[PDB]
């Protein structure tokens, strides 16, 4: 930044980035294959399988 | 800086740091801080705030 180039910061942070991760990985232990085509169902990831 | 060297410069050769050639001193050139200016605004058919 001093010669003139700017780095821009991100829209997403770490923390929010780390969210949706988070979030992700807990709803594809939750509903697994069902929360992507619709609204999440409880299933035990025993039956998952 | 050695005694008989005036002034040195930067990766981008362009000056760096200068001595006075008064007195005995080091002087860094640091430029002074500038930046973009970016406006949020709404629609021009909603608010001109």
């Amino acid at each position: 930044k001093f010669n003139g180039l700017t780095v821009l910061p991100p829209l997403l942070t770490d923390e929010m980035i780390a969210q949706y991760t988070s979030a992700l990985l807990a709803g594809t232990i939750t509903s697994g294959w069902t929360f992507g085509a619709g609204a999440a169902l409880q299933i035990p990831f025993a039956m998952q399988m | 800086f050695l005694p008989f060297q005036q002034f040195g410069r930067d990766i981008a050769d362009t000056t760096d740091a200068v001595r006075d050639p008064q007195t005995l001193e080091i002087l860094d050139i640091t430029p002074c801080s500038f930046g973009g200016v970016s406006v949020i605004t709404p629609g021009t058919n909603t608010s001109n705030q």
